[PDB]
């Protein structure tokens, strides 16, 4: 996944 | 009297630095103790890097490992973005060394080049010696990650590990024999954190491979507590994708991480006093009255390194430790006394070119403050901020217990007491349930210490305390030099339970706290009692949702000018006039308050739910500043919102920045065009009242009908009327443009309403009807509601943008005001240029109802509605009908 901004 | 050399002495065992004004004797102490740590980190990564490649690379899926303590710990890797990518411990007189990915399955290929290096530092863990061989078969333990990854991982590097076979982590005997623990986040232990402080103090040395990519551990942030190590912040290495690159020379590497965490050449400035005189402040800009100075060259990169001092020392503010009740923190202690001594000396205003040293060594003063103590100095001057009453406030010497009720599942919340300066105050949660607490002081934002202003470096920058952790029935003591109104911060709480709040030593400030439906003529008279006698600087009221945290003079200045002295009114209108009606007009369930019986009648010839505490309940509390200045202007929005002439219940900006925390997207016309004028209705409804119930006219200029009726007749020539009239009065982006024509249209309806429902009394209830509305489309379940809300050919909810080039906001309003007024109003939304979407349109068109004609309600006063006139704009446009 991603981390959120 | 003693000498600052002996008081120095004692001030760093106890903390007590009350009597410590020699800042340039403890600025001495700081230096010798920072070359101390700086040539003894140059010997160990000397020893450590010879000459080998830097190379490191661990990647995106990868954690920050930092230092805490500088004189314990220091960085091992630092990237060319300056983030800390492994760090080494030296903790409780251990070894220990953390890695932000594990490192140990790489050495065979995408840190082929670091392998050398490594085999260096295990060397290092294991023999304290960075040259020292490791013994054959060498026994290590693996915990919490894959045992035979690591060994071999161990052995690319050139080591010959042999397998420990048992776990060195909670088994003490294998800990006696193994000469190596390797952790990572699959371990399992009872307290986690105090064993590996445990084993590192005994001499196990540890190595920790972080083994969860970008992402937190909460295994492996208790592991590198244990190690006096911390994790970076969320997201890890994700966004920047930091490294080591191999241009690195290992004199670079040394130099940084000889001075990481103890800035050697600001300590340098400091004891010199060789402050910058050279700052082009021509550079600085102004905004409102607020300068800033973000582009003056060189200011940033002083205020980053600043801010990287005030990290460093919340952090343990943060986590409620004293400094000065744990060993080994002799740096850590100087940097706080030294700030300390500063804030002896330091006096009001300065201004950033005629007191170039004064200011920015107060600059780096303010950023230092040790808040867990038991003992500490307060600051001589407070300046704008506080003076001789706060200095003196009595204290209560015996434990006070209040309750309080934490109203939402977040936020913070005044506890009704006060830190005096200087003088310690132990504070104690009990009765939490599920609820994490947080005890903090004051509530100013940093925007409104105007350092950057002539001559306005007249208070601390930094009034609002970090928030301090609180473990349920576990006290902490404080010492502030500023004194502060103390707040509850918390999260994961029930909304409505209370909390039981234990302090001792703390001052009381005024406070008033009242509650819709009690008696609050006893806590009122309380309250004046402590106005007159005049002992306070700072006061709060809490009411209903309400928190107002308030320069004193700043409320007597308003209550004699403007309530001549009565108190009971002030409160009164306060309470009434500005919170009441407000929220009254937002048709909020507000406690034992019924809603009035046109609106009750309304709602209940539609079967709406008005009254639900889920879709209708209160919102959390509503915070306000009263001060000398404002994070901007001179006032600034937001929660808490900042104001500076004062309090006046009847004021246009208290119900204006009020109606912007009450702001929706769904009744803004053209989303941020409407940024300031949807929340206009509440001065404009306050201001309307108070016409009718106390004849005083206030702001009687502020809807324009004039010039609106003027952009209006033009745009409607245009080959596109609407068009037309849009771009006089909707396109122009200016954050306040044509903001008295563009209220004239939210005021149009009520003007409507009133004819419509042949009652002059009764024209704002369309806003409340609207807002009831609103808010059952926001939340109701749609299948089940959609149709009594008059949306029943939507498929799905409709949308909650707040950009201008939606047309949520428009369609929203054009629906809930058809469905209320039960006409087509398509002609008035099209005359004020409002351009509304096919779904919007299809869904009023199946209302089936009696096409309204195109209207426009003009008048040549705001208040009074007594001389409003209807124009029919069907057939043309009428004259201005006045005179
Ligand atoms: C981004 O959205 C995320 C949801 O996918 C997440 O809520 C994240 O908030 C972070 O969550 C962490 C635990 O996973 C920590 O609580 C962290 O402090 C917190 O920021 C969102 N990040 C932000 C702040 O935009
Ligand atoms: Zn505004």
């Amino acid at each position: 996944e991603a981390p959120s901004a | 009297m003693a000498t600052q050399e002996e008081i120095l002495d004692a001030a760093l065992v106890s903390g007590d630095s009350s009597q410590l004004t020699d800042s340039h004797l403890v600025a001495l102490r700081l230096q010798q103790q920072v070359e101390r740590i700086r040539q003894t980190r140059t010997q160990l990564l000397d020893g450590l890097y010879q000459n080998l490649s830097q190379a490191y690379d661990p990647g995106a899926a990868s954690m920050w490992v930092l230092p805490a303590n500088p004189d314990n710990t220091l960085p091992f890797l630092i990237g060319d973005k300056g983030r800390v990518l492994a760090s080494l411990s030296l903790e409780a007189g251990g070894r220990g060394l953390a890695y932000g990915t594990n490192v140990l399955t790489q050495l065979s290929g995408t840190n082929a080049a670091h392998a050398p290096l490594l085999k260096r530092a295990v060397q290092w863990l294991v023999n304290g010696d960075p040259g020292a061989a490791t013994a054959k078969d060498f026994k290590v333990s693996v915990v919490g990650v894959d045992k035979t990854a690591a060994l071999n991982g161990l052995k690319s590097a050139g080591l010959q590990p042999a397998d420990a076979a048992c776990n060195a982590l909670t088994d003490a005997s294998c800990a006696s024999t193994s000469k190596l623990l390797v952790l990572g986040n699959g371990a399992s232990a009872a307290s986690l954190s105090a064993t590996v402080r445990a084993r590192l103090q005994a001499g196990l040395p540890i190595l920790f491979v972080h083994t969860n990519g970008w992402n937190q551990s909460s295994t492996g942030q208790q592991i590198l507590a244990g190690l006096g190590l911390q994790e970076g912040p969320y997201g890890g290495n994700y966004w920047d994708k930091d490294r080591v690159p191999s241009s690195r020379t290992r004199t670079r590497s040394v130099e940084l991480g000889g001075a990481y965490g103890q800035d050697p050449a600001l300590v340098q400035q400091i004891v010199d006093g060789s402050w910058r005189t050279d700052y082009d402040w021509s550079k600085c800009t102004s905004y409102v009255g607020r300068t800033t100075c973000d582009d003056v060259p060189g200011l940033s990169d002083f205020s980053k390194r600043v801010d990287v001092l005030k990290g460093a020392l919340d952090a343990y503010n943060q986590k409620a430790q004293n400094l000065f009740a744990l060993p080994g923190t002799t740096s850590l202690r100087l940097w706080l006394l030294w700030a300390d001594a500063v804030r002896q000396n330091i006096r009001y205003p300065m201004d950033k070119a005629a007191d170039t040293a004064r200011f920015q060594e107060t600059f780096v003063a303010d950023a230092i403050v040790g808040y867990v103590r038991e003992a500490g100095a307060a600051q001589k001057e407070l300046g704008s901020y506080a003076g001789q009453r706060q200095q003196s406030m009595p204290v209560s010497g015996s434990e006070e217990t209040l309750t309080l009720t934490l109203p939402s599942a977040q936020g913070f919340t005044a506890i009704g007491r006060m830190a005096a300066p200087g003088k310690r105050l132990s504070i104690r949660i009990e009765d939490a349930g599920q609820a994490s607490l947080a005890v903090g002081l004051n509530t100013q934002r940093i925007g409104s210490t105007r350092l950057w202003n002539t001559r306005q470096y007249d208070r601390p920058r930094f009034l609002k305390s970090p928030d301090i952790k609180l473990q349920a029935n576990q006290s902490v003591a404080l010492v502030s030099p500023y004194g502060g109104l103390l707040q509850l911060v918390y999260s994961g709480a029930t909304p409505g339970q209370t909390v039981t709040v234990k302090v001792t030593g703390a001052a009381s400030q005024p406070f008033l706290d009242i509650q819709p439906g009690e008696d609050s003529s006893q806590a009122i008279a309380d309250f004046i009692q402590a106005l007159d006698a005049d002992k306070a600087d700072w006061l709060e009221i809490r009411s209903g949702s309400v928190e107002v945290h308030a320069k004193v003079e700043k409320v007597r200045g308003s209550i004699d000018k403007d309530y001549g002295g009565d108190v009971q009114r002030f409160i009164r209108e306060l309470n009434e006039v500005f919170i009441d009606d407000a929220y009254t007009l937002a048709g909020f369930a507000i406690p034992n308050q019924a809603k009035t019986p046109a609106i009750q009648q309304e709602c209940a010839a539609r079967g709406w739910d008005c009254d639900s505490e889920t879709l209708h309940k209160l919102p959390g509390t509503q915070h306000i500043n009263v001060d000398q200045y404002a994070q901007c202007g001179g006032g600034c929005s937001g929660n808490p919102y900042d104001q500076t002439w004062g309090l006046n219940p009847r004021g246009w900006g208290e119900s204006h920045q009020l109606g912007h925390n009450l702001q929706v997207n769904r009744l803004k016309v053209y989303g941020g065009r409407s940024g300031e004028i949807s929340n206009q209705i509440f001065p404009l409804h306050k201001d309307w009242r108070v016409l009718r119930e106390f004849g005083q006219n206030l702001d009687d200029t502020r809807v324009n009908y004039r010039n609106a009726y003027n952009l209006i007749v033009a745009g409607r020539a245009e080959a596109d009327p609407l068009a037309g009239v849009y771009k006089r009065l909707w396109e122009d982006p200016g954050t306040y443009a044509l903001n008295g024509e563009r209220m004239a249209f939210y005021t149009q309806w009520v003007h409507y309403w009133a004819d419509l429902k042949n009652d002059p009394l009764q024209g704002w209830d369309i806003w409340t009807l609207l807002y009831l509305h609103q808010r059952q489309v926001d939340k109701s379940d749609w299948d089940a509601n959609k149709a009594a809300l008059g949306y029943g050919t939507y498929a799905q909810r409709p949308g909650n943008s707040g950009d201008a080039s939606s047309t949520d906001g428009n369609d929203n309003l054009l629906l809930g005001l058809s469905w209320l007024t039960q006409r087509d109003q398509r002609p008035t939304f099209a005359l004020w240029g409002i351009r509304t979407s096919a779904a919007a349109q299809a869904q009023v068109a199946a209302y089936g109802f009696a096409e309204q004609p195109a209207f426009f309600y003009a008048n040549n006063r705001t208040n009074e509605y007594s001389t409003v006139k209807l124009l029919d704009m069907s057939q043309g446009s009428p004259a201005w009908p006045f005179p």
